[PDB]
């Protein structure tokens, strides 16, 4: 989070707020200790929300994990102002879960308040065997048909680190 | 009706409490606290646990660069709309310290976290050994407001030796 928000500096309002959703168990609150360098340990369901607030030489970095529970989506809509990147994450190996989370993802990019915002997809969890590919949920999803803003779909392990930094440099651009 | 705005400016620690227990109609509660450097990894303090706190911390905590300071608080029943935190740190008329987070909707029943991520002010040593010097005269008042409204008032004390 930290070289993340030099990486970022340059943003004109000297603010970004980043938004992680995606449905319980796909990995959001570990994708958000990972970036902020804390033990992934004592990890439990959101019931809430998680927030880390980066600040430096009056920049902010506000990322903000919303839990994913059904009984907690309904809630989703009370944090979508003023985002300017969302982060959707998705457990790539819980396939009977894949039209859940499409029907999700569906909804947020025609939500008002999310316009033209950009969305990085996390397909999380690859360091399972039976995870699908990137391009296999890109295809599955249709992210192709996605007209009204930039988007990308980043392969990763928030368990192990590997494709973050990746996905974050992404982020980064696009802001 | 205290707002906002007749906090933000303040150059000194809040004379008293500045409401009653009963006012917190949201039953907001706060759960935990954590201190972590950011350079290291260490956890330099945590607690998991009426309004009122001493800490006991060292010198140490004066030199640090990279700060991460968790809150960890759970909501009752009812919905929090515009919920907002401010928290100031003075020592003897000087501000050290602000900290001012606009929260916005708390979920009923929720538990939730906020880690503020700061670079430590560079404190003078004439400033830091005045503050070591003298325990709990470093004080820290924690405002929270429901729609410009507050509802609750924490308050403590910090020793550095
Ligand atoms: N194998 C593997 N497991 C992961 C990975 N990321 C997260 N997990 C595991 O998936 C489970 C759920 O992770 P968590 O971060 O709590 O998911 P969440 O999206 O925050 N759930 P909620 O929305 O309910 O809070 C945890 O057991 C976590 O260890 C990953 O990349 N690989
Ligand atoms: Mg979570």
């Amino acid at each position: 989070l930290l070289s993340i928000l030099r990486k970022l500096k340059s943003a004109p309002d000297q603010e970004v707020r980043i938004l992680l959703l995606g449905l319980d168990n796909a990995g959001k609150t570990t994708l958000l200790k990972q970036l902020a360098s804390e033990d992934i340990s004592h990890i439990t369901p959101t019931q809430g929300f998680n927030i880390k607030s980066v600040q430096s030489q009056g920049f902010k970095l506000n990322v903000w994990d919303i839990g994913g529970q059904r009984k907690i989506r309904p809630y989703w809509r009370s944090y979508f102002e003023n985002t300017d990147i969302l982060i959707y994450v998705i457990d790539s190996a819980d396939r009977k879960r894949f039209e859940e989370t499409g029907q999700e993802l569906t909804e947020l990019l025609e939500e008002e308040k999310l316009s033209c915002v950009p969305v990085l997809i996390f397909a999380n969890k690859q360091d399972l065997l039976t995870a699908a590919p990137a391009s296999e949920i890109a295809e599955g999803l249709n992210l192709h048909t996605i007209r009204d803003r930039v988007w990308q779909i980043q392969s990763c392990s928030a368990l192990t680190g590997e494709g973050v930094q990746d996905g974050m440099n992404w982020v980064c651009k696009n802001v | 009706p205290i707002g906002p705005e007749d906090v933000l400016g303040l150059q000194r620690i809040t004379g008293d409490y500045l409401c009653s227990p009963e006012e917190n109609i949201y039953k907001i509660d706060f759960v935990r606290f954590k201190i972590r450097d950011m350079d290291s990894g260490t956890v330099l303090f945590e607690i998991k646990k009426g309004r009122f706190v001493r800490y006991q911390f060292t010198p140490a905590f004066l030199r640090l660069r990279q700060v991460g300071a968790t809150v960890e608080f759970t909501v009752g029943d009812k919905p929090v709309n515009n919920f907002r935190m401010i928290e100031r740190h003075y020592f003897r008329n000087q501000l050290l310290k602000s900290f001012d987070f606009h929260f916005g909707f708390c979920i009923p029943s929720s538990k939730n976290t906020c880690e503020h991520i700061y670079d430590f002010p560079p404190l003078s040593e004439e400033l830091i050994s005045e503050m070591i010097r003298h325990p709990y005269e470093t004080q820290s008042d924690s405002f929270y407001f429901v729609d410009d409204r507050l509802v609750m008032h924490n308050k403590a004390d910090y020793s550095y030796s």
